[PDB]
RNA sequence: GGGUAGUUUGACUGGGGCGGUCGCCUCCUAAAGAGUAACGGAGGUGCGCAAAGGUUACCUUAGAGUGGUUGGAAAUCACUCUGUAAGUGUAAAGGCAUAAGGUAGCUUAACUGUAAGACUGACAAGUCGAACAGAUACGAAAGUAGGUCUUAGUGAUCUGGCGGUGGCAAGUGGAAGCGCCGUCACUUAACGAAUAAAAGGUACUCCGGGGAUAACAGGCUUAUCCUUCCCAAGAGUUCACAUCGACGGAAGGGUUUGGCACCUCGAUGUCGGCUCAUCGCAUCCUAGGGCUGGAGCAGGUCCUAAGGGUAUGGCUGUUCGCCAUUUAAAGCGGUACGCGAGCUGGGUUCAGAACGUCGUGAGACAGUUUGGUCCCUAUCUGCCACAAGCGUUGGAUAUUUGAGAG
RNA sequence: GGGACUGACACCUGCCCGGUGCUAGUAAACGGCUAAGGUAGCCGGGUAAGUUCCGACGAAUGGUGUAACGAUUUGGACGCUGUCUCAACGUGGAGCUCGGUGAAAUUGAAGUAUCGGUGAAGAUGCCGAUUACUUGUGGUUAGACGGAAAGACCC
RNA sequence: CUCUAGUCUGUUUAAAAAGGCAGGGAUGAGCUGUGAAUAGGAGUGAAAGGCUAAACAAACUCGGAGAUAGCUGGUUCUCCCCGAAAUGGAUUUAAGUUCAGCCUUAUUUUAGUUUAAUAGAGGUAGAGCACUAAUUGAGCUAGGGCCUGUCAAAGGGUACCAAACUCAGUUAAACUCCGAAUGCUAUUAAAUGAUGAAUAGGAGUGAGACUAUGGGCGAUAAGGUUCAUAGUCGAGAGGGAAACAACCCAGACCAACAGCUAAGGUCUCAAAAAUGUGUUAAGUGGAAAAGGAGGUUUAGGUACGUAAACAGCCAGGAGGUUGGCUUAGAAGCAGCCAUACCUUUAAAGAGUGCGUAAUAGCUCACUGGUCGAGUACUUAAGCGCCGAUAAUGUAACGGGGCUAAAC
């Protein structure tokens, strides 16, 4: 799995996660780019999935860059309790991702190829996504 | 049905059914104000037109110092700034004319 | 398992308590606070837990200089 | 000295109990004055210091790089870069280069009588405070000093003790005692403290009330449960999709176990069984199909379809489950987990008794066994049937077309 | 004579004096088994099919057997049967009609229909829709969260 | 003659504990008549918290006594004016009570509040990586391990584990080099007329709920719990949302068979509409996800063309060469490497699919003719389709119905 390995404090707030993304919303490193549709959050293990399956649909063609990683437990209060004690315990994990961020970028291999690889990505993913070419190279 | 469900989708046929007939006469009317307050040190006619119940208290407070207390209400005023601050305040609730 | 915490202590009512313009008299409390988040200019003085007061009558002013907050009594 | 009598044994609590907590301080929650809840998320604390205080004077780390007996990454020293990230008794925050950091000398203001004017605040309280008088300390002096860089280190009133002062002195004069000033003795920690002095059970219970508060149901939600769907890495000799479809994603159903405590405590009778059904289709069988790694037969998967049918016994109070014979097949759910003003009381859920365990005991235990009242003549609505009156346009007597319904 | 304990009878009834009672001792005392760690003893059959039953904790608040006894509890067998598949018929007292006499609890009333919805969240009274000539009697309780008992359970 | 296991009737019964069937005792711890003795914190009890005048976890009567209740219930004629709270602090307090706040009466006093201008302090949103932490790909490089002429000496290769450093890109309520918009506070001028303040008298409240926002907790579930702003109900009639305290419009002194309007509608039930330009064929309208998808309107790209584009049809679709093999067999089609194999080149891929043990064979991409201009793949916006699915009866426009009477 992908986790931080170590945290100020175990367990945080749980904001309101809200408009579009200002920033990491531009293909960086690779040609290209998953950007999300929806403003959610993606959990490190959906994370995973997407990136097997990009990674083995893809025959050493290319590299793979992930723009998001969880740092952000989720706490989940015992089975069969009632609403007293308080702030039960870390779960899993959960990256925040809001309309725009590019979420994965994929480099090497021949633009359909990519394609199909990262809508077999998108399959695997809770939010409407979108392959983007740089659209400004080719 | 899920009660969640039915009382959203309730609120939610409730507020799309405004007629744009009344939205255009709204606008209308809106545009006029701003119109008459784009002036400078004319004396304008206030009517109040909208009611007092269920606002803001701020723009309660407003409308009472700019002395309207019900629909119908006719108050002279002299445009200065205070005047001109106070009307862009509430111009949401009130109709301009112009006292010639 | 019950809450391990759950603790907090009593508001202290901080802040500027006259603010810039005002007219004061002397000896008006102007500031209270936990260290100097503002220094003293004239014709003011600090108190031993960093109150800010005033040595006579007079109109508050906040001044700043170099990024610190100075008050002072004009 | 429970032989006997009078009493105590707290509250908050997402029912109660158990558990945990109760004063105060720092930060966030706290939405840019202040204030602002929670059994929200993180820490510290019921002190220490005669210097770690006051005053005057004089000084600045940590880290990176480089060079040096021990000495290594790192001990001490020199220099470059860096400019407070170092250090401030003690938690953290806000602050501290003029350093509030560090060193040295002197010294006790770790004072008395006081106080203009304020902040915070229901009150009681708490905090800042220029400046005045006396006596100083330090410095040449101006000035500073009414403890600790600030923000926690604390406790009212009553009662009692000690010291000082000499006001009160019940006919007078002494004295006792008291007032005044200084001041000590409360884990009164349930910390604005009901007594100087305090534990449990009640299923033998009782009273006054509450759906302000639990258990069976209603209602909300769907964590959980169940039924699908989307992607297809593979398996399937090869063939992603005959079939199974790994790792994930998106929804419905409101039946299981729960959340919440909205209806109900001047009573909504709780689990099974018997009798009596009705409804949904997500179809157990009979019916009509598609495709198969479907030869036939026998299947598997999928679509449409609720008209009818969908078993009897042994064990268990049992729902469920198991087992023996069957049948074309022995379906899944709703309806107060259908149906007690229809029946049954086996179990659950009274008072008996015994056993196991816990408690010194009284007793307690969804631990076990046995015994242990099921009330009410139907007013209305509803339904199963039979009549009275009346209409159907002249009034009656017979034979019938047929809506509609079973 | 008084009190406690055990409970015909048969075989046994062991260990521990720290604690608490009684006058260092006493356990056939309260009790335990470091004061002392408990001594003796306590799958098969039945049925086509058996969560039942039968056969393989604890020692004087007693352990293990026992003839006889019991309106005690449980299992099995024989005989017998309307307990059941499965009900039908008959008899007697009510019920039914008429005559005489004549209550009760309950009761804001009422020219009180149903379904789908909403709502202090299960509608006779509201919305929409549907059904229905008027009024009785004999039956049956589905409802009126029925009547009766200021819930006994919880707090 | 005395008792009551089991069963039944009865249970607004004949009986406030029987009766109908049955059973136990029946010469004894026996039944019973007639007198007497034991009285309430006591008696009695072959021992069940039993009985003691039909009721006993402390009898009954009288008196104290009209005991005390933070508990429940009730509290009777009218009109006019003003008008709450459900918050904070404390409490053997949590269903009470008290103070403040809020309200009213009377007197005195006169500057609330809303702006505008001007002058003030933030760390919130946001943003950001200088600080504290989390963290991604490269460059660079200590150190450690491995390997290599290594004895544990001095050496090298670095596939790595990696501090620090460079470039680029990210996370943070308890990180902030920066920082709003509002709000808060002061002054002045207008504007609004008893809304401020003080004293005195008298209460009530100290259970809130919902909606629009900012939150925490829960499961970015709940008509859930607990805070902040405002409104509403509470204490508010009327109109509208089919019915529907909290939503929307709107503050009822009284009367009128007057008019103009808000919300909401104008086919009818049921007071009110028509014309113009487009979309919709699904009754969508008149519920909903991901996803699938030659639905269609409109707009904009990429492929492609009057020199013959797409589709159909008529032919070619080859050879070197089982491409090299793996394998037992791969001839294009178990599988591996690539097709940096040229050639006659119409055009022909180290062959697209089916089927063959392996081939064969049948076809495709490609290309030539016929015919004749849009075709072939995507993007943006408006309506659509499947997805779409529970139980008393069509039941998710109020209904009739509507293709506009929809948008």
């Amino acid at each position: 799995m992908l986790s931080p390995k170590k945290v100020k404090y175990r367990k945080k707030q749980r904001g309101r996660l809200s408009g579009e993304a200002q920033k990491g919303n531009k293909i960086s490193f690779g040609e290209y780019g998953l950007v999300s549709l929806e403003t959610n959050f993606i959990t490190a293990r959906q994370i995973e999935a997407a990136r097997i399956a990009m990674t083995r649909k893809i025959k050493r063609g290319g590299r793979v860059w992930i723009r998001i990683f969880p740092d952000i437990p989720y706490t989940k209060k015992p089975a069969e309790t009632r609403m007293g004690k308080g702030k039960g315990g870390v779960d899993h994990w959960n990256a925040p991702v809001k309309l725009g961020t590019v979420m994965f970028e994929m480099s090497g291999v021949v633009e359909e190829l990519a394609q199909e690889a990262m809508s077999l990505a998108s399959s695997k993913l809770p939010v409407k996504t979108m392959f983007v070419v740089r659209r400004d190279l080719r | 049905i899920k009660r969640k469900l039915r009382l959203q989708l309730k609120k939610a046929r409730f507020n799309a059914s405004r007629s744009r007939s009344k939205n255009k006469c709204f606008i209308k009317r809106m545009e006029n104000n701003r119109k008459i307050i784009s002036k400078n040190n004319i004396n304008v006619q206030v009517f109040l037109v909208r009611s007092l119940i269920g606002k803001l208290n701020k723009k309660v407070k407003v409308l009472k110092a700019l002395g309207l207390n019900k629909i119908g209400d006719k108050k002279v005023h002299f445009l200065n700034e205070s005047i001109k601050g106070m009307l862009n305040e509430t111009i949401n609730m009130i109709l301009l004319s112009e006292v010639m | 398992g019950s809450s391990k915490n759950g603790r907090d202590s009593i508001s202290k009512r901080l802040g500027v308590k006259r603010s810039g313009g005002q007219f004061v008299k002397a000896g008006e409390i102007i500031v209270r606070q936990r260290g100097t988040k503002f220094h003293k200019g004239k014709n003011v003085g600090l108190g031993r837990d960093y109150t800010i007061f005033a040595l006579s009558s007079g109109k508050v002013e906040f001044k700043t200089l170099k990024g610190r907050k100075y008050v002072s009594i004009v």
